[PDB]
Parts: structure tokens; sequence; C-alpha cells
RNA sequence: GCAUCGGUUCUGGCGGGGGGAUAAAGGCCCAGGGAAUGUGGCUCCUCCGGGAGUGUUAUAGCCCUGGGUGUAAUACCCUCG
RNA sequence: GCCAGAACGCGACGAUACUACCCGCACGUUGUAGACGUAUAAGAAUAGGCUCCGGCCUCGUAUCCUAGCAGGCGAUUCCUCCGCCGGCCUCGAAGUGGCCGUCGGUAAUUCGCGUAUUGCAAUUUAGACACGCGCGGGAUCAAAUCCUUUGCAGACGACUUAG
């Protein structure tokens, strides 16, 4: 009876924030999708929606899971990495968390 | 690139550094990984190279106390890649802390990684870097010299699970054979459509 | 770098003593036009008393390989400078084109006397119409009569973003 | 300079078998069998004729080049010691204390053992283990003289080595007191 | 500068941590080595 | 928020005059506050929530355009159980890569 | 080395009892109490199965054995405890040795015997806080002097900056334990023998 | 004497010698020019098969089981592509196992997601009667 | 959030035009001349693959030169969208 | 060999009153360096290998699994897979898998009703590791320290003993 998944998104990594050998700048941050391996692969990405999930202490609104939306910028080097920008920087705890990239402006 | 719960690398013919950039990298990233069969890794250049790069670190020890702050040298293969690893993982911050924490290193394989995929890293192998003809010596070695005191327990328990493979092998093949005749005997009773719609479609 | 060999014309500026200046031609392997000038008056300041300023280029013309599918082997004379002095050496490639031979003749050099491209003057390059007159070792080897030979222990191509393979790979393709 | 290609070949007489699997070259033929790993080598090993092995290394450099020729003897040395074997002859000199040489062959282990007395006049006994596979006898022939045979060239003459390397004069004149066992000759078994 | 005259060092250092014994009872840190050929038999006692 | 797939389903029985009249501005959201107000009545004076009742001019709209579309649908093999079963990604799907 | 498993006799000694407790006396001594069951229950088969555990897997046979300090003029109750590994034979036969031998008497003269060559581990005599003439060997000072001579003059030249781990201190001296070696069995004397 | 040899047995690099190329192509040697390099051109009359006459560095190609045989060296494109008619190339191409892995391959690239799930199905299928089949198989031991 | 715009910018394709030896090449069609890492033949040897010699297209081919299709393609540089 | 023993390294064993231990569910106020199909054991060589012995090996670009209200109800038809508990028989590198049964659910084929209104997107709150609890039972009825004492010890702590 419906043995099948119900994931929707691309899979990414966190990897880490835009920066130099020592100065950091978190409003814009490094995203290695699954499967992502040049910066052709990475076109197709580009302006896809980011989700940041995580859970918190409280229930607000009737959930303990927040979410930080963000979206695909621009391809980061040659390796398929992204640049994602976010409505709020993430936390920097969260290098190496996982991110779901949607597919929400398909086309 | 793909997302695993935890990889497990065996060990066995893979150059120490490289193999130790590539962990430290995915650690980072945010990966697990299990190195298995540490005394199998290999280093380029000869045994008497290494003994002696050995020896010079041996060499380094904190003057006033040794039993503080000094370097502590770890004799076992995994401890010696795990060494290795350190070197490139920012390990005095919480965050390469976590990284390491996500790493395990073996010596043989233990029970639990026993009877799980082994996977390889062709980015570190010794046949696919290094010139043939070139000298290279083995961790394992290189860790008896210095005192790593379980080169002979490892190897007999690697013999026992290689038995325990074999017959496992025997069984995995019987069972191939099997699964051949049943497919020969069943593309008698699939509807030739099927068949022919599976190929076109490239099955 | 990526070469091209240029025929550079030039001429000493006319004057009423010397109406109608001698013309002289030379060959200069450059990257691009700009380069191939620079040398051509390099080259005419060593041999005439002929500057830039006191001459002007006649003529620049690209001279394209005539047969770049034909496999040749190619002869350099060179003059070239160590650290301590001055030497002549004649050296064999086998190219395709002189602008390859030459390319490779660079890199040669490069490689096994340290010589940078700005110590270096080519003297003549050669195309070896015959084979007897082939007098290189590792030219001969490679012009030996029915010639073949295996690839061993080459390394499969495996995409650099894959870190992981499940099973160990082959060296015997 | 790297050479397209370097061969060699070894002839096999008719009375003897050779096979090659994994670099781990084994012979047998009438006076027993030898094996060699040459694993360590990259070589490619073929057959040319009927009866010829062919050695080839390619796009090697004079130092890879090098080795041919030792892999060659070397495989050519343990054909004809599997088929006519490996016999040293060794002579004991000495100015005024005659060596005293004891042979015997162990009862738990195959290996020879040779005890060397009286050397130069000391007291002490040095005992060389000759190496499996290598018989050591006194020469029946003439005084003073033992004799080494055996199937694997490497193993005769590593033996003799030993036992030459035991006796030694320290502290002295070297062109003076000549005393020891030295190798005389180098053969094989059969003619 | 240099030690004037030179003397060997006071004490050794393979019994460096001059602390009191972990345990009143003495320990037994390394046993004889097996031979399976010889009968079996005990490898220690205590006594007073 | 779609994705557009290659595969095509034959409209020649559907009805364009009632597409239309579904494409009418004020089709989905006229009645829309008087249902949640209903909703809401439901709700907080009673005990117990029921689903939401479907307007008879909407499902009479729905079953006339569908008609003549499962018909056209039945036509291809697998074409029903193909939209009948959910979309999702597999191990080693690339969605840079599948064609849909 | 891991210990897999011990196997234990059915009967203790208050002896040896004792050597698991700190306040024996106001204690309920219920030490092996369940322990003792499994010799009753289903024939010893747990028994039996940690036995043949040992015979199949471990390589290292011990016997834990304990001392009869009440036949001691000593004042402790209290027995001394420990591990001695059986030496010879197979895994097999250790184990049917050390089984053999439960809740049984060992005499001395069948573990050691005259003219044998032995080590006596034990921790030596306790000295208190003991300076450093004592406890290192070291020169004493002068007789003038001041502040004490009973001392090392200099603890640590300038640039390591720091008292090294090879100077003389003041401290603990004695009560350490130590491993003498190669010792000679003059006699085994028998208690019963009234002229030993 | 009886020589028992078991070294590898590579394909050697010959005038005459089919080279697939990285983009899927096939390129018959006419001439090697060093240890890296030969000059190669495939005049087949399938676009997909067929390479300009040119440089081909030995690293990006695969030697094929195919040569033409008696091949002049150094022999101009016409006189390759009536070799390689004659011989049928293309053909022997075609039935070798890499070109049925390489049209496999394009075969599963080309599937859209009604073919997906139209294989799955079929997939489906099959797997029942095979494992009918493998039950069987298991029972009668 | 989407659509339609404006500013800045990154990036991917597509259609053309010009120049050079009016690219050089190359494929076919001729006209001439050559040689070898010499094809077929011929001689000898090897019968065991094959090797050696002779000689210029034959039962493969190649090189050089002058022409035609031809203001061919291409790729390089520039450029209009 | 010999000395120390990680005071945030590990093992075996003994007794464990109690809020401590064991069994089933009942939630989760509480936590996670970060589930979303968290699916894949030969060993060995790389100047060689695998095999069903016919043949295969650049290529994991693979194999398995993957449809149904977040996956309903009832048929047709299937004997194929998933689990739940129980015999057992083997698994010591840091305790593993199995064939033998019960009990459930089960599109390989074809269907018949239900889906709507979450209003054009808004994490798909769905998992396993826990941890702390309450239900209502089983099991069990303990030690340690202070104190007095000893001197194999000791500056005081500590330690060896005895009560
Ligand atoms: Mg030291
Ligand atoms: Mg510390
Ligand atoms: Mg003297
Ligand atoms: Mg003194
Ligand atoms: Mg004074
Ligand atoms: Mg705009
Ligand atoms: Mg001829
Ligand atoms: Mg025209
Ligand atoms: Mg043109
Ligand atoms: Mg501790
Ligand atoms: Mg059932
Ligand atoms: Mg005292």
């Amino acid at each position: 009876p419906s043995e099948a998944g119900h994931r929707l998104y691309v899979k990414g990594r966190h990897l880490s924030y835009q920066r130099g050998r020592r100065n950091t700048h978190p409003k814009t941050s490094l995203i290695k999708i699954e499967g992502v391996d040049d910066t052709a692969a990475a076109n197709f990405y580009l302006g896809k929606r980011v989700a940041y999930v995580y859970r918190a202490q409280k229930e607000v609104r009737g959930t303990k899971i927040r979410v930080i939306w963000g979206k695909i910028t621009r391809p980061h080097g040659n390796s398929g990495v992204v640049r994602a920008k976010f409505t709020h920087p993430l936390p920097a705890r969260s290098f190496g968390a996982s991110v779901r990239i949607m597919l929400y402006p398909s086309s | 690139s793909s997302f695993e719960s935890v990889v497990v690398i065996d060990g066995k013919g893979h150059l120490l550094g490289r193999l130790a950039s590539i962990v430290a990298k995915q650690l980072l990233s945010g990966q697990k990984i299990v190195v298995v069969r540490c005394e199998a890794l290999n280093i380029s250049g000869e045994f008497f190279r290494a003994k002696l790069k050995y020896h010079a670190y041996l060499r380094k020890m904190t003057r006033y106390n040794p039993t503080r702050g000094g370097p502590f040298h770890f004799r076992a293969p995994s401890r010696i890649f795990y060494k290795a690893v350190r070197g490139m993982i920012p390990h005095k911050t919480a965050r390469g802390a976590a990284a390491l924490e996500r790493l395990k290193v073996f010596e043989g394989v233990p029970p639990p990684y026993d009877k799980k995929k082994k996977m390889v890293v062709p980015q570190a192998l010794r046949v696919l870097r290094l010139q043939p003809g070139r000298k290279y010596c083995t961790v394992g070695r290189l860790s008896h010299e210095v005192g790593w005191k379980y080169q002979d327990v490892v190897a007999r328990l690697e013999e026992r699970r290689k038995a325990k493979g074999a017959a496992y092998y025997e069984r995995k093949k019987l069972a191939a054979r099997q699964l051949s005749e049943a497919k020969k005997a069943a593309a008698a009773k699939v509807d030739p459509k099927v068949s022919e719609a599976l190929a076109a479609y490239g099955y | 770098g990526r070469l091209q060999e240029y025929q550079v014309i030039g001429r000493h500026l006319p004057t009423e003593a010397n109406p109608n200046p001698a013309l002289y031609r030379m060959r200069i392997f450059a990257p691009n036009e700009v380069v191939a000038k620079s040398r051509f008056w390099y080259f005419l300041r060593g041999l005439k008393k002929v500057k830039k300023a006191t001459g002007e280029i006649v003529s620049v013309n690209v001279i394209s390989e005539k047969h770049p599918l034909k496999v040749k082997n190619f002869g350099i004379w060179l003059r070239y400078d160590s650290r301590s002095g001055t030497h002549n050496m004649y050296k064999e490639y086998r190219e395709t084109s002189r602008v390859a031979a030459v390319e490779a003749m660079y890199a040669d050099m490069a490689a096994r006397h340290r010589a940078r491209f700005r110590s270096i003057h080519i003297l003549k390059v050669v195309e070896l119409e015959k084979t007897e007159d082939v007098k290189r070792p590792y030219i001969k080897q490679l012009v030996a009569k029915n010639l073949s030979f295996p690839l061993p222990h080459r390394v499969p191509k495996i995409s650099t973003k894959k870190i992981f393979s499940a099973k160990r790979p082959s060296t015997f393709s | 300079m790297r050479y397209i290609h370097s061969e060699e070949t070894i002839p096999v007489p008719e009375n003897l078998k050779v096979s090659i699997k994994s670099r781990l070259v084994t012979v047998e033929g009438p006076r027993g069998k030898l094996q060699k790993d040459l694993s360590h080598i990259a070589v490619n090993f073929s057959v040319v004729k009927k009866g010829v092995i062919g050695l080839e290394i390619h796009h090697g450099s004079r130092k890879d080049v090098a080795a041919l020729r030792t892999v060659r003897t070397i495989i050519n040395n343990m054909i004809i010691g599997v088929t006519k074997g490996f016999k040293y002859k060794m002579r004991y000199v000495y100015a005024h204390f005659p060596i005293n040489v004891n042979v015997e062959k162990n009862a738990e282990t195959g290996c020879y053992e040779v005890e060397i007395r009286n050397f130069i006049g000391e007291k002490i006994v040095r005992k060389v283990v000759m190496a499996p596979g290598v018989e050591v006898e006194i020469s029946k022939a003439q005084k003073d003289e033992l004799i080494l045979s055996g199937n694997s060239l490497e193993a005769v003459s590593q033996s003799a080595a030993d036992i030459q390397q035991i006796c030694k004069v320290r502290n002295k004149d070297i062109r003076k007191f000549l005393d020891g066992i030295y190798v005389s000759e180098k053969g094989n078994i059969v003619e | 500068s240099h030690r004037k005259y030179e003397a060997p060092r006071h004490g050794s250092l393979a019994f460096l941590p001059r602390k009191r014994a972990a345990r009143h009872r003495g320990r037994v840190k390394s046993f004889p080595k097996d031979d399976p050929k010889k009968p079996v038999h005990l490898t220690a006692a205590m006594g007073y | 928020y779609v994705i557009a797939t290659s595969v095509k389903v034959d409209l020649t029985g559907v009805d364009q005059a009632k597409i239309d009249e579904v494409a009418q501005p004020k089709y989905f959201t006229a009645e829309k506050a008087k249902e949640k107000a209903s909703e809401e009545a439901f709700f907080k004076q009673g005990e117990k929530p029921q689903k939401k009742p479907v307007s008879s001019t909407r499902a009479a709209d729905q079953k006339a355009i569908d008609k003549a579309l499962i018909a056209n649908i039945k036509k291809v093999d697998m074409l029903a159980s193909y939209l009948a079963s959910s979309f999702s990604l597999r191990k080693g799907d690339k969605p840079h890569l599948m064609k849909f | 080395l891991r210990s897999l498993t011990t196997v234990w006799a059915e009967h203790l000694s208050d002896e040896v009892k004792r050597r698991f407790y700190k306040n024996w006396y106001k204690s309920k001594k219920k030490a092996f109490t369940k322990y003792a069951k499994k010799y009753a229950e289903n024939n010893g088969a747990s028994i039996t199965r940690e036995l043949e555990r040992i015979k199949k897997y471990c390589t290292v046979v011990r016997v834990l054995a304990h001392t009869q300090i009440r036949k001691t003029p000593l004042k402790q109750k209290k027995a001394h405890l420990m591990e001695i590994q059986i030496n010879g034979g197979s895994v097999a036969d250790k184990v049917e040795f050390g089984r053999s031998l439960f809740e049984k008497p060992v005499t001395i003269d069948t573990i050691f015997e005259k003219d044998e060559m032995i080590d006596v581990i034990a921790v030596t005599k306790g000295h208190g806080f003991v300076g450093v003439t004592a406890r290192w060997g070291t020169k004493k000072l002068p007789r003038k002097t001041h502040k004490g001579l009973r001392k090392v003059a200099c603890i640590g030249a300038w640039h390591p900056s720091h008292v090294q781990w090879t100077v003389a201190r003041a401290g603990q001296m004695g009560y350490h334990h130590r491993t003498s070696v190669n010792h000679k069995i003059y006699r085994i004397g028998k208690g019963d023998d009234e002229a030993n | 004497a009886e020589i028992n040899v078991e070294a590898t047995s590579w394909r050697r690099v010959e005038v005459g010698r089919v080279l697939k190329l990285e983009n899927g192509s096939l390129a018959a040697i006419v001439e090697i020019i060093d240890h890296k390099r030969v000059l190669a051109d495939g005049p087949s009359s399938d676009p997909k098969l067929a390479t300009p006459r040119g440089i081909v560095p030995l690293s990006r190609a695969l030697l094929t089981p195919i040569v033409i045989p008696k091949l002049p060296r150094g022999a101009r494109t016409g006189a390759v592509k009536k070799a390689w008619e004659a011989y049928g190339v293309d053909a022997k191409w075609k039935e070798t196992n890499w070109a049925k892995k390489q049209l496999q391959q394009e075969r599963r690239q080309s599937l859209t997601d009604f073919d997906r799930f139209k294989v799955m199905r079929l997939k489906k299928q099959r797997r029942f009667e095979e494992r009918k089949a493998l039950a069987k198989i298991k029972a009668a031991a």
C-alpha cells in the first residue's frame, strides 16, 4: 500500500559562508547540492527556493519546527557548489547541516 | 556526489595523506566516515624514509614534563591515520571537534563494519596514484616497528573473517546462479510484449 | 604560448641620401603580431644598424603550415643563454607543423635546461625530408618500422566529484 | 629517453615445465621444483615460440630496462639449477691451526648444519645452518674441501657466503693471516 | 656554561613516579611465557 | 509551481464553453467567505467538525468536464494508473538531468 | 587481553568474602549467595556453559586463589585474593586443572621447588615525606649554608624557564611497588615438620 | 617444453587500430606520432561515428578490438574510407559490447516520467514471474 | 507569491556579415615528377611465424609540383543583430 | 623485562534496600553538529582479473526497492513479498545471523465507489537515538561514609587492618 517516498526536493548541505582566507561574509552561504558537480548542472537550480529546516524549543503557532527561506543566486567555483541568499543568514552552527532545494520556480 | 548515512572505506591500497585529505573534507562537509584496515594503508617512498620521519617525530617531546603538553606519539596505524586527518582538520574549534567526532578508525574490520559495504577512494588509491616501480611502505609495518603491539592478533582475526567471508561468497555464488536460472526460466512465461517494451526502454 | 609563424618584412626609413632602402625579412614565432614585430625589431637591432624609431614595418603576414595533417620530423638549430655562458644546440621533434615543433622546443628547453623564452634564439627550423637524416635516437625509435606498442597501467577516467567508488578500478584499458 | 620496447628471451629445454602466474615463476624439472616471486618488477611475460619465453618492458627508462636482463638471468639460473643443479667447492686454508669441520643433517629439520672448530686456534665453535635444499659434505676426493650442492644458486651461494664470512681474523694484518674457508670452484652438479 | 666536573645523575628515571603504590598487594604485571608442551602448573603464589 | 511533462491528453470531447465558464474570474472565490463563515459556525458552536459541502454547480462542472477526459485517458494503456500514482524523487534522481 | 568471563566455586569462605566488603562486621554477608544457586539450578548448566565458553574462546587461563590468613599470626582476617596464570597444556587442560582445584588447597611446594630462582613482588617499606638528601642521595650543602643545607642548590637553569621533571625534589619516599628478581630458594620447609 | 604464462594481453596502438573517442565517435589510426599522440581519422558514413582527420591524444581514446588489416601507414582519407567500408567497421562496432552499453545508456537517459512509470510497472510484472521461478528452483533445492 | 516593466549585472544558445594565401588544409577530377619504414609480383631462406634481396603501382599506398570544382567547407580574428 | 596507569580509556564478576532493577503501554512537557529509500560484506591482482566454464571486465551511467486518503472501502485475482511473536542452532575484535513454525498485512491482472473548500506557494510537524515520567505489576530486601581501632601507613587528607 504505497511503499513509495514523498520527497519533492533535492537535498543539499550548508558548507560555509562566502569568505576569503580569513574574512567571512554571512550574508550569502555556500550550498552543495547532491548530484550537482559542475556549473552547467548548477545553472538548472538558479533561482530555486531553499529551506533550512530546524527544530526549536517552544511550540509557537502549532509547531516546534522553524524554517529559514532563501534562494539560489549564482554558481560557485567549478564543482557545482552554489551561492544562496537567505532571508536571514544561516546559523553558522549548521555548517554541514542539510537544506532542501525546492523546485518551486520551475522552468 | 552523494550523501550517505555513513561511508565505510576499506583502507587497503590507499595513500595516507590523500585519503586523509579526502576524509577531512568529507567530515567538515558533514559526512560520517568509518575507515577500516588502517594497517593496510600505504605511504609512498621507502620504508626507511617513513621510519626516519617517525623517528624525527618521536624526538619531539616537552622538555620540562613529558607527561603533559608534549607531542603524544601514537603507535597504532589507525592512530597514525587519525593524526594525519587531525592535521587537516581545525581540531581546536567546536566545529572541528564535531567533524572529528563524525569519524571512526579501526585496525582490521571489527564486527559491525564486517558484513557492510566498504567503499574505495580512487583519488587516493596507490595503483591509480603511484608510478609502478616506485617504492612504497605499509603503515602497519611502520606501526609494528615503532611499537604497535597487535600486528599478529589483527592478522589472525582478519584470517578468521576472510574464512567467514569465503563461506558467504560461496553461498552468494550459489544464489547468483539460482537467480540467473530463475530469470532464464521466467523468460518463457512473461509477455513477449512486456519483454520487448522493456528492451526498447533499455532494460 | 600558442604561437604562429609570422613573416615580418621591415625597412629603414627612406632618406634623401638613401631612397628605396633594403627590405629585411624574418620568420618570427610569436603569440601575436605585436610580439612578432617586437621580436623583429630586436633581431634587426642585433643584426643591422636599424631601430624601430629609424625604421618601419613594411609587412606582417601569417605563414600557415601547408600540410598540417602530415607527420614530419623537424630539426631546430638554436642558440641559448645558460646561467654561465652561451651555447648552440641542435634538437629534433616529431610534429605536424613548424609551430608545434617550436612550441615543443620551448617546453623542452624550459624542462631540460631551465631556458626561458627571453634567452633562446631560434637559428633555424628545417623539415627533415628523408629518414636517414634523423639523428636522434628518440626520433629514430618513433620512425622505426612497423611500430606498435601497448599502453600499460593506464588509469581510467573518473570524475573528480565521484569521491567514493563501490568497486576497485582496473588499469588494463 | 624512454624506450618503446625492450625485449629478452629465455629458451626452455625439453625436459622441464615453467608456469608464470601473477609474476610468480615456478620451474619444475628432473631435479626438483623452484619458485620465485617477481611481483616487484613491472615486466610482461609471454610465450614467443614453442619453447621460448619472451619478457619485455614497454616505455621503460634506463633504470627499468636494467632489470630486464637481471630477470632473464635469474630465471635462466632457476632453469639450469632445476636441470643440472649447482655445486660449490670450498678450500680450508691455514698456517698453523688445522681447521676442524663437522657437518650433519638435523633430525627435527631437513637443514644441514656445519660446525667449525680450531679456527686460528681459538676455543669458540662457530655453527652455521645451511639454507633448506642445500646439501653439504666433506670432499672425499681431496683434503680440506667442502662440497655444497643444491637446486637454487641463490641458496647455495648464500650458504657458502655464510660459511666464508663466519671465519674471519680480527685485529690482525689480513695480508699476513690468511686463514679461513674460501669458495674455490663454482659449477653444476651434472657435467 | 658546561658543568665543571662530570658526575652521573642521582637516582633512576626508570622508577620516576615516586608515588605511593596504587594497591597494597603486589601486582604481577607479567607472567612467564606459556609453553603448551609442559604440564599444567600454576605460575605464582602468595605468602607473608 | 508545476513541471510540464511531455505527455499530452487528447481534448476533442471536452466542453470548451464549460472550461471557459469555469475559467471565469469569480468562479472559485465568490462563495469563499460564506463557506468559511459556515465552517466557523459549525466548529465553534458545534463540538465535532465535518466536511465542507461541495457546491452543486462545481460538482456538475467537474463531472461534465471529467467525463470525456476520462474517456480519452482510458485509450492509453497505463495512463490512468500513471495519473493516479503520485510523483516522488528516488535515490540518484537528478532533476537537472531527468527529461520528464 | 580482556577477560571474557570468570567462574567461581560453589562455596566461598568468610576469609575470602571479607575481601569484598569494607564493613563486613555490620553487613548482611550476602556476597555470593545468589551465585551459589547456579550449582543447584539445572544441574550447573550456567557453570558448565561458562566453562565451555572459556575452553572455546579464551587463550589465557588464570585461577582466582586466596590466602588462608587465619593460619598466620596476623591480626588481619581479610584474605588476599589474586589471579595465578596456568601455564602448560591446552586451554582445555588448563580449565580442567583449575576446576579440579576448586575450593581446594594448593601448597607452595607444588608450585615452587628448592634451588629455583624466583621473583618477589611487594610494596616497599614506607617513609613519609622525605627531603632530597635521603630521597635521591644528593650531596649535602656546606655547613654555613643559609636557609638549609639539606637541599639541591640549583633546581634548573634559566632558559627552559621551568623546573624540569629530572630534578630531585622532596616528596614521598618508599611504599613503592617493586618486582625484585633472581632470588634463590634455599629451602621449602613444611609446617608439620617438627625439625624443619 | 610446457610453458604456462598468464600475463595480460593489451591491445596494441598500431596502424589500422580503431579508437573510440570520448564523444562516442570512432577513428582509425593512420600514423603514430609519439608515445602519447597518434594521427587518426574516422571516415564513417554515420555522423555519430565519424571524426575529422587529425591528432588524437591517446589519453582521450579507448582501444577497440577492431583493427583494419593491411591499412597503409599515412594513408589519406579516401584510402582509409575505402578500407573502412571494405572491412565493415560500423557493423563490427555495432556488434561490440561497448556499443550495446552506450545504446542502453542512451535509451535509459531518454526516458520521460511516463516512461519511467511504465518501466516500473513492466519490471514488476516480469519480477512476478521471476520470483515464482526462483521460489520453484529454491524449493527443488 | 506571480505577471508586466525600469536600472545594474552574470550566464546559455541562435541567425548573419567582413578579413587572411579571398585561410592554410582536405574530398573528388586531371597533368607531370619521385622515393621508401618498398604494395603486388619475382628470387632465396624459413614451413614456424616470417625474414632477406630486387624494383616504383601492379592484386596497397605515399610524397612533391601546376591546375578545376572554388568567391567549398571549416577555425582564428573582427563585427551586425 | 622494569615504573606510572588515561583521575572525561576499556573488560569480567559480586551484592544491590530505595525514587534503584525487569516487563507492557501512555503521553512528553525534554534533548540531537542535523532521517526523509539514511537500501547494497567476497577476497585478491592492477605488467591482470571474474565466471554459471558458455563467456565477460573503461564506465555503480549498476542492482534492489519504488503505484493506492501520508495511501481509504469492496471485489477480481494472486502464493509473491514485508513484518509480529515463539522452538531451536551458532555468533566473542566492541555477541551475530539463520531455517522452522504461528499471527497479521500484501496491485502480479482488472475494476467499482471515496478524495474537492488546505481556496494559486508557505517544513511534507510523519523517523530513530534517547532521556525523564505515570500507569500496574514482577523482582529484590543492599551498601558506603562518619565514628571507635591498627600501624605493614601517615604533615593533614589518604592507606593497611578490626569493630
Ligand atoms: Mg627518550
Ligand atoms: Mg593529563
Ligand atoms: Mg696488532
Ligand atoms: Mg646515602
Ligand atoms: Mg650566612
Ligand atoms: Mg530586467
Ligand atoms: Mg618484395
Ligand atoms: Mg564564383
Ligand atoms: Mg571561403
Ligand atoms: Mg583509571
Ligand atoms: Mg497470509
Ligand atoms: Mg610511620
